[PDB]
RNA sequence: GGAAGUCGGCAAAAUAGAUGCGUAAGUUCGCAAGAAGCAUUGGCUCUGAGGGCAA
RNA sequence: GAUCUGGUUGAUUCUGCCAGUAGUCAUAUGCUUGUUUCAAGGACUUAGCCAUGCAUGCCUCAGAAUCACUGCAGCAGGAAUCUGCGCAUGGCUCAUUAAAUCAGACGUAAUCUGCCGCAAAAAUCUUGCGGCCGCAAAAUUGGAUAACUUGGCGAAACGCCAAGCUAAUACAUGAACCAACCGGGUGUUCUCCAUGAGACGCCCAGCGAAUGAAUGACAGUAAAACCAAUGCCUUCAGUAACACCCAGCAGUGUUGACUCAAUUCAUUCCGUGCGAAAGCCGGCUUCCGGCGUCUUUUGACGAACAACUGCCCUAUCAGCUGGUGAUGGCCGUGUAGUGGACUGCCAUGGCGUUGACGGGAGCGGGGGAUUAGGGUUCGAUUCCGGAGAGGGAGCCUGAGAAAUAGCUACCACUUCUACGGAGGGCAGCAGGCGCGCAAAUUGCCCAAUGUCAAAACAAAACGAUGAGGCAGCGAAAAGAAAUAGAGUUGUCUUGUCAUUUCAAUGGGGGAUAUUUAAACCCAUCCAAUAUCGAGUAACAAUUGGAGGACAAGUCUGGUGCCAGCACCCGCGGUAAUUCCAGCUCCAAAAGCGUAUAUUAAUGCUGUUGCUGUUAAAGGGUUCGUAGUUGAACUGUGGGCUGUGCAGGGCCCUUGCAGCCCGUGAAAAGAAACAAGAAACACGGGAGUGGGUCGCAUGUCAUGCAUGCCAGGGGGCGUCCGUGAUUUUACUGUGACUAAAGAAGCGUGACUAAAGCAGUCAUUUGACUUGAAUUAGAAAGCAUGGGAUAACAAAGGAGCAUUUUUAAAGGAUUGGAGAUUAUGGAGCUG
RNA sequence: AGUGUGGAGAUCGAAGAUGAUUAGAAACCAUUGUAGUCCACACUGCAAACGAUGACACCCAUGAAUUGGGGAU
């Protein structure tokens, strides 16, 4: 009653519940990135769909439309900041080519694994959940934390963790 | 109670309005004064905003203007002789705006004498000569003044203001009402 | 009559959060319209932060510490809109209520002998009993003997301490105006032409410093000086110059990067 | 508006014909409104004449406009 | 009280003029119809409407 | 992500539905459930019925205290009661409702408006003292009534009498001089002139209201006479007016437009308006502050009314309205005000197949769901608008109510009683009973947000608030996220396996504490000298399935067309891939089934975008009225230079300057061109009549005033008068358009759903921090464009030269108004 | 086809009659026969009222024909 705090969904189910190729591809993504359920892949799917829909809407406009100049710049900035796109490519058309592993690569679980602090993505998951990982000295316990390119050099074991400077 | 709203009226299509609210105080009407001629009796009506309307039930004196001489006088009303709405109101002696009444004429005669020295100090005689130079009383007026009753038209609303004021009938309007009264 | 004001229904420029409470202080009748005002409680609590909540705001205001146009105002629901001078002598801060280029309320700091003057736009002229001409201003002031050249739409520069007229700024081509309503509120420009549409809203065609052209209804322009160079009032930082959105975003990004 | 009837004393009926757009079908509809207008004896409009009218205070149950000019 | 009387409402009671409003099934479309029903009419004192002859 | 698959045949290709599939802040129900964040929550059925309790009161320096009240030694608190304000807001619900309500956009010049802002105010014969007069002056006004006391009545009653006291800022009354300016009417009153002029006497002359009469401007003709009065020079040029004491104390309100603002004159309020509250409190007898209140006024907050475009289905609803108001007129009445709102009288109107009238379902929007697009659908419910308080209708008070935790009555129900009587209104909060498929605690609190109010906070001294907030219950829905990580030996490069080793961590238990109004949650920690805990990590994950659609067994037992399954196709009749079970496997997973709706799937409602020979579907044939739709045509602009894979001196691009930009006809004028043009004319037109330290006028004058580019011709601004006429639609711009919600910028609230915050500095502060931007039908407003169109008119024989001069005829200066005539400009021949 | 009023009434022929066939045969077949069938006037308004194909307008390949009107030899 008279409460105006917003909320929304972040994922959607596939239209076809049993496609063998989709099911196999998702099980592969789960095994290789160490996910708990298909909802994580579907969350990435919704994020990618929203970004791609924005890019299509922007590309339909003439190149010097002020909305294109503003929002294309913003979306390129975000993609470069989070490492979804390589900093070399800077056109609006490269967002359309983004794939699910491109976003999954920037998860804190995958990043911790690729940085050598963990023996596997499964080790990385439990390492993050147990407060042993800090990003710029801030303990991050969320494996789905999307790491900016600027924060990649500040990922170390937490000071309070027994693997850092803690008891 | 009495309402002034349009809800009870038929639509122009002839269909019936389906009312879905009770009647409001802000659209009320009140019972008419039906002011009659007689010794003064007025009843205040508290109106919207806290202001007071004066509802006159009986009146017998009015402030009546002689427009051509640009003056006015407080005079006794003698009879109401014509009403355009219905001659039932002439019969009931009802005072409403634009009804024709007969007012006492003697004050207008006395003012006529004081202002012109005519009955139908040297400096005042100088003034009397200064006037009358382009002045000619009407025959239709002066004839009425001699018999002591002038026809006048009520200009106020006795149901609203509590006053039966008016103006003396002159000219084509006086001829119009004189024709209708014979 | 409505005594309450829902927070969602309150004007957006008051910067009241939708989650902080159900209600907002309903402005009382007074000098300014409630859709075009900034209540004293809002000023003292949300804008100046001298009070942390409404109770402290009442403690501050009921003591008469806050002066509007040289008079102490003890009501947190006092309207206190455009061009008003607010003074709190105990802390020494003094300012004029203005519109910034984004159209929000701005508290432009004033010096003494600048706070003794306020500009008032004439909205009506009528004759009072005794054949006394009276000018009604946008602030609800009724000035009893204005300059005989005063017209509806002109500006009266007014000494609030002495309660006296000082000068008159007529509404003519080439004059400096500020927009007080609509999409262009807060922009400073020059009157280039005012087309008259009798029985309709007259449209004033304006031109800012950078040569950007814009228009608005004649009711929304406020003469503030003879030229954009010499204004009779101090104006907020941006000087009424609307900035490109792309340019604004880029400059903000670069400045933030420089800060880090 | 166009004058539609002159049967009343000092009052005329006018028609305002216009096209109403239906968004779904991207097409227009012919529609008309009818307004009772007070006509001063200063004008003598006939059926089919064009008139300029101006809004005034209520003059009767339906009349809200006055004939201002007859084309 | 109200058909319990009587073979049977027989007898009696009842309804009532004029005017306005209103009037079902059915129907050979003519009616049914005065269907059924509702209301009003006194006395006084006035007001309005409805004409003819002549210059 | 602009997507389909199973079922009709022996097989095939169709049509077509059925079934499948995904979503729903979309409800219910079943099974299941460790952690945390964010949230809906008796709308659907019964606008059904309700026990109990609480929901609206307010006092400080500043209205009234002799409590027989308290503390102190008169001061200070101060129960009660009177007085002033509020209780018309908020909260709840969605029953009614289709020229109603509502959205956007307009009006009120048709009106009312307490509280709030800024202002205004010179009416008024009062009081005390001697005998109506005299004197005098800081006005020392009068009767009541509460609380209280006494007697009490009554079963009771948010029921009552009667006598005593006594206050107010309650109520009533009432203030001369000080004290102005201005005007009108008048004396058989005096001077003074020849009918003027001046004094003096008295009758009035305030705000607001009523009637009447005037003002509330002018703005397309330039000049000289005469009579009368009056101004001037002297004994007719200049000149606002004004017959002195103010020689400029309004000759000038506003609008788009006013019978409005305001002013003058006359008459009237007054029997229902107008105090300096005859008020209160502070500083220093003296002044100077802060409040409080009457009347007038206008702008703010509102109220009420009107309606430009839009708004479901139904013709097995075709006519609707007009005794007795239907549509319009006239004079009234009533209202705050307009109005058939209403009386009387007149006239026949008004509406309708572009769907009236009637019937049905619905409160309307902001918005939600779904969506390539176009669409379909939902919207009781947080914001805005409307409406109601069991049903109906009346009403008082009040600025505002047709009020309901106000009154009055009736109808239903219904409570107490001593039987005399007296009461009630949860669609407020909580909670019952019923109804149902269907929806929480008779909890804590005013800390936050606000409202009211005589009110800052605090000091003997804490305003009320079920509005609101907080917690409880709560798998509606939404976000994040456990149920393990690394190994060793062998077994069988991996990978399963029996082990047998390490660490790690929450769930949980606690706390120096933190949070919170207090609690509870979240965070922080398991020493800082000094702080618990996993190995079947038993701290043990489920719900549906495994023939096809559709991911996953041709396993093993049981049953034997039974039991059962199966949304559809089908399975089961003794070797069941389908039932009942075990095992194993599959899908989603702290969730997962089922039912009913609804969106997509659906080009199976088709504008985009369907079908009609035989699958459903062209009327038997014509005629025909609204309706829809409807053929061409008024129209290639030209020269000059340079530049281009131009192409077979020309045309064609690109680009700069020329055109009277078809012919004609020339600094001016003529032809087209103009209404946004042209011809006139207005200082009351324009920041003085626009762009082009001395002199002069007069000087009884804040004349302390005014001029110091003349003049011509042009260009302009404002306002008025007279003259040809062009719209709509579309399209481009611009303006006007609540938040919440949708997009979107920025920002590591640990992430995210969110939110509009926060960030940075060796530290009393920067960032003169941020809180960008959009879209949001249709109608409405201004304006550019003229190709496609529409509306209107016409129907081509009612279709008709520019000037010059001349003769003939029939408003302005002049000293200003007046009067009175010449003299013209301006009309036909 | 059917209806009403007048007329007509040769043929054929719903109803009906009789004879066959047949398990039965209310049928098919045979012989008959009423109403009808035909006309005037007035109704009815239905057909596989069919091209199961609405009306108007434009473009559209080839050969032999056919009905009416024109033109040339
Ligand atoms: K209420
Ligand atoms: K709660
Ligand atoms: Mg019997
Ligand atoms: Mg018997
Ligand atoms: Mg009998
Ligand atoms: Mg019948
Ligand atoms: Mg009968
Ligand atoms: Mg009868
Ligand atoms: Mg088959
Ligand atoms: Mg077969
Ligand atoms: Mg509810
Ligand atoms: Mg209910
Ligand atoms: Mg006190
Ligand atoms: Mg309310
Ligand atoms: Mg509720
Ligand atoms: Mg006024
Ligand atoms: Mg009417
Ligand atoms: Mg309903
Ligand atoms: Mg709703
Ligand atoms: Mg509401
Ligand atoms: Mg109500
Ligand atoms: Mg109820
Ligand atoms: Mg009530
Ligand atoms: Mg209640
Ligand atoms: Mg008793
Ligand atoms: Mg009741
Ligand atoms: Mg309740
Ligand atoms: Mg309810
Ligand atoms: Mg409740
Ligand atoms: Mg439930
Ligand atoms: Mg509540
Ligand atoms: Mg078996
Ligand atoms: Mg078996
Ligand atoms: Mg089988
Ligand atoms: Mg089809
Ligand atoms: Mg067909
Ligand atoms: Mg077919
Ligand atoms: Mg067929
Ligand atoms: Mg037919
Ligand atoms: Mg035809
Ligand atoms: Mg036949
Ligand atoms: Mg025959
Ligand atoms: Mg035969
Ligand atoms: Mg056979
Ligand atoms: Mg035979
Ligand atoms: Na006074
Ligand atoms: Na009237
Ligand atoms: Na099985
Ligand atoms: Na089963
Ligand atoms: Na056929």
């Amino acid at each position: 009653m008279r409460n105006y705090n917003n909320f929304n969904r972040v994922w959607k189910a596939p239209r076809r519940p049993f496609e063998k190729e989709r099911l196999d591809r998702e099980m592969k993504l789960c095994g290789q990135y160490g996910l708990r359920c298909k909802r994580e892949i579907w969350r990435v799917n919704m994020t990618l769909s929203k970004m791609r829909r924005t890019a299509r809407l922007l590309l339909t406009l003439p190149e010097n439309h002020p909305r294109r100049l503003l929002e294309g710049s913003a979306i390129m900035r975000r993609c470069h900041e989070y490492g979804f796109l390589d900093e070399e490519k800077d056109k609006l058309d490269y967002v359309l080519s983004l794939t699910v592993p491109d976003i999954l690569e920037r998860r804190l679980q995958t990043i911790v694994f690729k940085a050598g602090l963990a023996k596997s993505v499964h080790h990385a998951r439990v390492l993050i959940q147990q407060r042993h990982i800090a990003v710029a000295k801030q303990i991050v316990t969320i494996p789905s934390f999307i790491v900016r390119v600027s924060s990649e050099r500040h990922i170390a074991f937490a000071d309070a963790s027994p693997f850092g400077n803690g008891r | 109670g009495i309402v002034r709203s349009r809800l009870h009226k038929r639509k122009i299509t002839g269909g019936k309005t389906k009312i879905h609210r009770k009647r409001m105080k802000a659209e009320l009407g009140r019972l008419p004064a039906n002011t009659r001629l007689g010794a003064r009796r007025v009843s205040p009506v508290r109106a919207r905003g806290g202001n007071f309307k004066i509802r006159a039930l009986r009146l017998d004196t009015g402030n009546f203007a002689w427009a051509s001489e640009a003056i006015a006088h407080r005079v006794r009303l003698l009879d109401v002789v014509y009403n355009a709405t219905s001659n039932e109101l002439v019969r009931t002696k009802t005072l409403v705006k634009n009804c024709i009444v007969a007012v006492d004429a003697a004050p207008f005669k006395r003012w006529y004498a004081k202002h012109y020295g005519i009955d139908l100090s040297p400096k005042l005689q100088r003034e009397w000569t200064r006037r009358r130079r382009n002045h000619r009383v009407e025959k239709a007026i002066a004839d009425q003044l001699r018999e002591g009753r002038v026809l006048a038209r009520i200009t106020s609303r006795p149901g609203q203001s509590g006053r039966a004021d008016g103006i003396l009938l002159e000219g084509a309007e006086l001829q119009f009402y004189l024709k209708r009264l014979e | 009559a409505k005594k309450h004001l829902k927070r969602l229904y309150a004007p957006k420029d008051w910067m009241l959060s939708k989650l902080t409470g159900v209600f907002a202080p309903r402005p009382r009748p007074g000098p300014h319209k409630l859709r075009e005002c900034l209540p004293l409680l809002v000023i003292i609590r949300n804008r100046l932060k001298y009070a942390l909540n409404a109770r402290e705001g009442e403690m501050i205001l009921r003591q008469g510490l806050v002066h509007v146009d040289n008079h102490p105002r003890r009501d947190g629901k006092y309207p206190a809109g455009f061009m008003d001078v607010v003074e709190i002598p105990k802390t020494g801060d003094r300012f004029r209520l203005m519109y910034d280029v984004k159209g929000r309320f701005a508290l432009v700091n004033l010096s003494e002998a600048e706070a003794q003057i306020k500009l008032m736009k004439v909205v009506n002229l009528y004759t009072a009993t005794g054949r006394v001409p009276v000018a009604v201003t946008h602030d609800g002031h009724r000035i009893r003997y204005p300059d005989p050249h005063t017209s509806i739409g002109d500006t009266i520069v007014y000494n609030v301490k002495e309660k006296k007229c000082v000068d008159l700024i007529k509404n003519r081509q080439g004059k400096a105006v500020i927009v007080t309503g609509g999409a262009n509120r807060g922009r400073i420009g020059e009157i280039v032409k005012v087309e008259c549409h009798p029985g309709a809203f007259n449209i004033a065609h304006l031109k800012d410093a950078s040569g950007a052209e814009f228009a608005t209804r004649a009711a929304n322009i406020f003469v503030i000086g003879k030229d954009l160079n010499n204004l009779q009032v101090t104006v907020p930082k941006q000087q009424g110059l609307r900035m490109n959105v792309i340019q604004e975003r880029e400059e903000r990004l670069i400045a933030a990067e420089a800060r880090k | 508006g166009v004058v539609h009837s002159t049967k009343m004393h000092r009052t005329i009926i006018i028609r305002r014909n216009y096209l109403h757009f239906i968004k779904k079908y991207q097409r227009y509809q012919k529609r008309h409104k009818s307004l009772a207008v007070h006509c001063s004896p200063a004008f003598d409009p006939k059926q089919g004449d064009e008139v300029v009218i101006g809004q005034c205070r209520p003059l009767s149950k339906t009349i809200r406009y006055n004939v201002l000019e007859v084309v």
